């Protein structure tokens, strides 16, 4: 930033690019080092009331798998079906398609 | 004391400056650590403006900077190359892993730090250590390479 | 077929294996219950066979070549 | 709703179970067990000599187009006869889904390997065979892959130490890198970090 | 006499290099000091072995190119002569063969290198 | 009792596989004691060699013996193709490795291990 | 949404113009010319380099350095021997023996890190419910052998005595956010 103005033209025409206006070296823009404290919020369960631990209990609504065939349990005109619906093609960027 | 005395000592300085001042590193990294090492070459720092420039091939080596988990497959590896190096050598070791084995301490594969396999002058500490870091301990490597004595040695042999 | 001479060369091998008694060699001297040797010595003997003609001797003649005349009818039929 | 736990959707675990379903109906000569999770996700359990049909089914068939294999790895539970379950996870990209499948494996009973079916099952099944010792029949080149040449046992089972057998140390006598039986200078102190309070109601085995 | 001093000058400044290069550090050579290098591994083979030059036919076209190079080069001297329609043809005949057989080699790939 | 089989129905091919390993084994000591800057003779790498063989010699299981097989294949091909190196070759021979004595007085006077 | 890096879109056609220009650009290097034109620009900029050792790059108070055992104000020692930064920490890097001390306070006879085996982690000093052990900002400790790298608790009280005056205002700055 302490450049003169003929190595600053020097450069921008050497470059072809405007240096000056994002310059990689950092000067005054930053934050300060120092900065007030904060006050971080409390979650959605920081309440006093309504607020039971066994409504809110993800991790024990883990069931085991469920068997869909068992050559034990089970002792074994429909169309066939895939996985998923098939996806769906991309639509081309609107943005910029091509570079 | 004599006068040739203090000759080998201003002698043993210049040899010492002279070794300090130029200290090419092995081109050898294994792992995060030499992540950081090359960010230790990154500008910022510029190990090229403290005289350190890295050479690939051992011959060309006077440190060798141990940045990375040294395991037993790799090992030989690194005895090898260590012993390739020309005599003036050292070993800055780098992260707990060249240290003493780190993370991966009480591992199968994995050497208890690289001073079981080469002798390390100097050992830096981080997981990673810093770029600011690893220069401190090639900077301490200087002074302890600066501390040498070996024309004085020599003559009072 | 140089019957003597392969039979002598064949001789002369079993003499320079180190753990077999040249006293105690003979033409019809088994390896195993004559020589006492083992599997590994008698397929040890069986290459040096090989290394010393030039040919090579597959397995599944290896357990039959039990004695030197096995080894020198077997390289005669075979040349 | 709740913001703690995960949102769940049906339509994945229905189209999952009648994908199964699917299989199940292709495949009844070796599909053993189907099972979908509650986390949407699909696994098949088959006998080992259906290894090559069922991953080529699934690979080319128009309805399933699992043209990728995302991993094959191995889990050691050493308290059934087949300590070493096979696991390979596909992915589908056509269709956007993912399937597992399981297989089972012993010491002493290798099974096919797939390099015929996807490229990438070379250097996974060697990583299979160096890490648990599970043979591959028909591998193209079958060795070690991870651990060091000469490396004795195959340290990711349940009962090969973390430690190891052997350590390296660079001897002066003999100017080598050469192998000792381990020492430690500090043990690796074990923890006995389980709880002795069920914590899931949803898994309690019945009692013996 | 002074090409020749000079020479000699060049000759014992780097014989004295190289000399007191390999007597003046200390010395201290083993085994392993001086195995050949590779990457930190045992090498599987000599670098002795036959090492295969995929662009051979591309030497031997060097050496006839460098020949038309020195049948070239009295050209400086050439250009001074009384009769310079007999050189010009010459020289623009001999350039123009070497461009032919340039380029008929390029039309049969003998530029290009092997597998 | 009855179990599927690697590659060898009974033990005779199984005896025969390892007879050819062992070949393998015993034509490819000189080559890597020429090859390898070994200090050991050729006789010293076969009695490795056969030192080996007869650690594994007592087991009678033909899936064993065929995966015993595997591995010595396994290790001569690491040796054929040179990635096994000085220091892996004669980790073989544990040189350095003082052996614990077999006698209940030694190892009474050493420690606690028995 | 996907782009196309490479594929071309329909085609220029041939023009003269259009071929003097791809001419002009293959004989005369254009492009080789403007990278020779970036790096005279750099080369004309101020360099990123710091002046090392008398300048540091800038840290955070967040920052995970070498290890230090805190005290109250009062001089007593934070830690109470609880073992929950041994019980967390990954590398098993913390080795802790206790016994009531003379006055029965539970105290530590034995605070042992391994910092070649520690991963400097902070999960210590997240642990720790009474901010007895910290990562104070030290950084610059490297040593010329591996035995200096093993701290017992004389060396991890040494490091909070000496680094107090630091890790007392990072923790200030900091502890709002933990
Ligand atoms: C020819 C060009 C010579 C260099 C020159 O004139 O540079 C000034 C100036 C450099 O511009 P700049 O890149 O913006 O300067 C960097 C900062 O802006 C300004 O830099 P700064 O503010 O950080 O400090 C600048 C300060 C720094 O002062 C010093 O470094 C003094 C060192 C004294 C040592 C005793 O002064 C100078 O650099 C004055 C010029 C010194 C030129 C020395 C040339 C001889 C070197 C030794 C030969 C033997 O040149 C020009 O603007 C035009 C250059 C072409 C002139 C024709
Ligand atoms: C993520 O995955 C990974 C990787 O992947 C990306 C990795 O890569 C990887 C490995 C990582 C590493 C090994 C880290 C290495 C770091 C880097 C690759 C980045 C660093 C960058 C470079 C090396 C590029 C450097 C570029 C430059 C331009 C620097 C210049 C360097 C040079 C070699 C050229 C300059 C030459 C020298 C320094 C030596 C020159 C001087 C001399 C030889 C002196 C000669 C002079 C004389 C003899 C003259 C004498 C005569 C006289 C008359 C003098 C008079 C004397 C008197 C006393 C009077 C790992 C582990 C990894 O995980
Ligand atoms: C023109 C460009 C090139 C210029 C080259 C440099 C010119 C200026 C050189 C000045 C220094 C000259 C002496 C360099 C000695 C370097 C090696 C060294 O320190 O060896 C220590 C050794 C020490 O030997 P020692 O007796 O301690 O034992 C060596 C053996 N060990 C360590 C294994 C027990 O040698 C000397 O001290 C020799 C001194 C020679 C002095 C000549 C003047
Ligand atoms: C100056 C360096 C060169 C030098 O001293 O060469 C001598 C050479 C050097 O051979 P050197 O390799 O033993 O050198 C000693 C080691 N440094 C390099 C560290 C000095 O020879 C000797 O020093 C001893 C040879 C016998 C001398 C007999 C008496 C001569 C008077
Ligand atoms: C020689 C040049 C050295 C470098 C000069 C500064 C580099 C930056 C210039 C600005 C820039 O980026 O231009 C890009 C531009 C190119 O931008 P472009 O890549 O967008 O191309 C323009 C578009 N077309 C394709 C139609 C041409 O450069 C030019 O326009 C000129 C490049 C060609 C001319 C220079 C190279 C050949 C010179 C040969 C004769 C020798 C000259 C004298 C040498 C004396 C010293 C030895
Ligand atoms: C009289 C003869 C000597 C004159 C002096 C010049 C000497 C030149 C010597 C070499 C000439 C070789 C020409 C034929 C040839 O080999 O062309 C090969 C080239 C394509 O080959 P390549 O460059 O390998 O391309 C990569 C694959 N596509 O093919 C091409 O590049 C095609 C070139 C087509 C145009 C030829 C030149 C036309 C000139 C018109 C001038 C009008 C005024
Ligand atoms: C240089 C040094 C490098 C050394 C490298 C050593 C390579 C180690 C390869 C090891 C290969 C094996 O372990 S295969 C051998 C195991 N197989 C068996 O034991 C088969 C059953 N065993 C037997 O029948 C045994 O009796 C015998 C002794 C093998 C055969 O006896 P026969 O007579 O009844
Ligand atoms: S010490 Fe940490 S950062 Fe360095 S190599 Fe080991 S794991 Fe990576
Ligand atoms: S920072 Fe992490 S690895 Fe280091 S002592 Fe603390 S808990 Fe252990
Ligand atoms: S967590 Fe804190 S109080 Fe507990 S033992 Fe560790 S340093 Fe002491």
């Amino acid at each position: 930033a302490s450049a003169t103005r003929v190595i600053q033209k020097l450069r921008n025409w050497a470059s072809g690019q405007d240096l000056q206006a994002k310059l990689q070296l950092r000067y005054q823009e930053i934050a300060k080092r120092t900065q007030p404290p904060p006050k971080l919020p409390v979650g959605p369960s920081h309440k006093l009331s309504n607020n039971y631990y066994c409504t809110r209990d993800g991790r024990r609504e883990v069931v085991p798998p469920s068997i869909i065939m068992s050559s034990q349990k089970a002792l074994v005109e429909k169309k066939a079906v895939t996985p998923a619906p098939p996806m769906k093609r991309w639509e081309l960027s609107k943005d910029q398609p091509y570079l | 004391r004599s006068r040739a005395e203090y000759v080998v000592t201003k002698l043993d300085d210049l040899i010492n400056w002279a070794r300090r001042s130029s200290l090419w590193p092995m081109t050898f990294g294994l792992a995060c650590c030499a992540v950081e090492m090359m960010h230790m070459a990154a500008p910022r720092y510029d190990m090229d403006r403290f005289g350190v420039v890295f050479r690939a091939s051992p011959r060309q080596a006077d440190v060798m900077i141990v940045a990375g988990t040294l395991t037993n497959k790799m090992a030989p590896a690194l005895r090898k190359v260590y012993d390739q190096m020309p005599e003036p050598r050292y070993v800055v070791s780098m992260g707990s892993c060249a240290n003493g084995g780190g993370y991966y301490h009480y591992s199968y594969s994995v050497v208890r730090g690289c001073d079981r396999i080469v002798p390390v002058d100097i050992y830096v500490p981080g997981c990673p250590p810093t770029a600011e870091a690893l220069l401190y301990g090639i900077l301490q490597l200087q002074r302890k390479i600066k501390r040498e004595q070996k024309l004085k040695i020599w003559y009072r042999r | 077929l140089t019957l003597d001479g392969i039979k002598d060369r064949v001789l002369y091998v079993l003499k320079l294996y180190d753990k077999i008694d040249p006293e105690k060699l003979s033409v019809n001297s088994h390896f195993m219950k004559d020589l006492g040797l083992d599997s590994l010595d008698q397929v040890e003997i069986i290459m040096a066979m090989e290394d010393e003609f030039g040919f090579e001797i597959p397995d599944i003649d290896a357990e039959k070549l039990m004695c030197p005349q096995e080894i020198v009818d077997y390289i005669a039929d075979k040349k | 709703k709740r913001p703690t736990v995960r949102p769940r959707s049906d339509v994945t675990h229905k189209q999952l179970s009648a994908f199964g379903e699917y299989v199940a109906e292709i495949l009844p000569k070796y599909v053993q067990q189907v099972q979908v999770s509650c986390l949407d996700e699909l696994e098949i359990c088959i006998h080992p000599d259906g290894v090559i049909p069922t991953l080529t089914f699934l690979r080319d068939h128009t309805n399933a187009q699992f043209k990728s294999l995302a991993d094959l790895t191995a889990v050691d539970v050493p308290t059934r006869q087949n300590r070493f379950e096979i696991v390979y996870n596909l992915l589908s990209l056509r269709f956007n889904s993912r399937i597992r499948v399981k297989t089972y494996a012993d010491e002493l009973t290798p099974i096919d390997s797939i390099v015929s079916v996807h490229i990438a099952a070379n250097w996974y099944e060697r990583e299979v065979w160096d890490m648990f010792g599970v043979f591959f029949f028909n591998h193209p080149d079958l060795r070690r892959i991870l651990t060091d040449y000469g490396f004795e046992g195959h340290p990711f089972r349940k009962d090969f130490p973390l430690t190891g057998y052997v350590e390296l140390r660079y001897d002066d006598e003999v100017k080598r890198v050469v192998a000792e039986p381990v020492e430690l200078a500090q043990e690796f102190r074990k923890f006995d970090l389980n709880s002795p309070w069920e914590a899931f109601p949803a898994y309690r085995q019945p009692p013996e | 006499m002074n090409l020749y001093t000079v020479i000699f000058i060049n000759i014992l400044l780097s014989l004295t290099l190289i000399l007191v290069a390999f007597w003046l550090p200390q010395m201290n050579l083993y085994s392993e000091k001086a195995n050949p290098y590779e990457c930190g591994f045992d090498p599987t083979s000599s670098a002795r072995l036959p090492f295969s030059m995929k662009f051979f036919l591309v030497a031997i076209t060097f050496l006839l190119f460098d020949l038309e190079i020195a049948l070239l080069l009295p050209l400086p001297w050439a250009i001074q002569t009384i009769k310079t329609s007999t050189m010009m043809i010459m020289a623009f005949i001999l350039v123009t063969i070497l461009s032919l057989g340039l380029a008929y080699e390029w039309t049969q790939k003998g530029l290009e290198w092997t597998e | 009792t009855s179990v599927k089989p690697i590659f060898s129905r009974d033990l005779n091919e199984a005896k025969r596989r390892v007879r050819e390993l062992y070949r393998a084994w015993y034509r490819e000591v000189p080559n890597t004691v020429h090859l390898m800057q070994l200090d050991i003779t050729v006789k010293q790498g076969r009695d490795k060699v056969r030192e080996m063989f007869m650690k594994n010699a007592h087991v009678t299981d033909p899936r064993v013996v065929d995966l015993l097989v595997i591995k010595g294949k396994m290790e001569l091909q690491e040796t054929i193709k040179v990635w096994k190196q000085r220091t892996h070759v004669m980790r073989f021979f544990h040189e350095t490795e003082t052996p614990r004595p077999k006698d209940f007085l030694s190892k009474f006077y050493m420690g606690h291990d028995p | 949404t996907y782009k196309y890096v490479n594929k071309k879109e329909q085609e220029s056609e041939v023009d003269m113009k259009s071929a003097t220009d791809n001419a002009a650009r293959i004989l005369m290097w254009t492009e080789l010319i403007r990278g020779l034109g970036m790096t005279l620009s750099y080369l004309f900029r101020e360099p990123a380099t710091i002046n090392y050792p008398f300048e540091k790059g800038p840290l955070s108070p967040r920052f995970r350095g070498e290890h230090a055992l805190r005290r109250y104000p009062s001089g007593e020692e934070r830690c109470i021997a609880c073992k929950l930064c041994e019980a967390i920490c990954p590398a098993q890097a913390i080795t802790i023996e206790a016994e009531p001390r003379a006055d029965g306070s539970r105290r530590t006879t034995r605070y042992d890190i391994d910092m070649t085996k520690c991963i400097y982690c902070g999960f210590c000093q997240e642990a720790c419910p009474v901010d007895a052990i910290v990562e104070g900002p030290n950084f610059e400790f490297s040593t010329e052998t591996h035995e200096e790298l093993l701290y017992n608790k004389e060396k991890l009280l040494n490091n909070g005595d000496k680094w107090e005056a630091e890790i007392a205002a990072n923790i200030q700055a900091d502890y709002l956010y933990r």
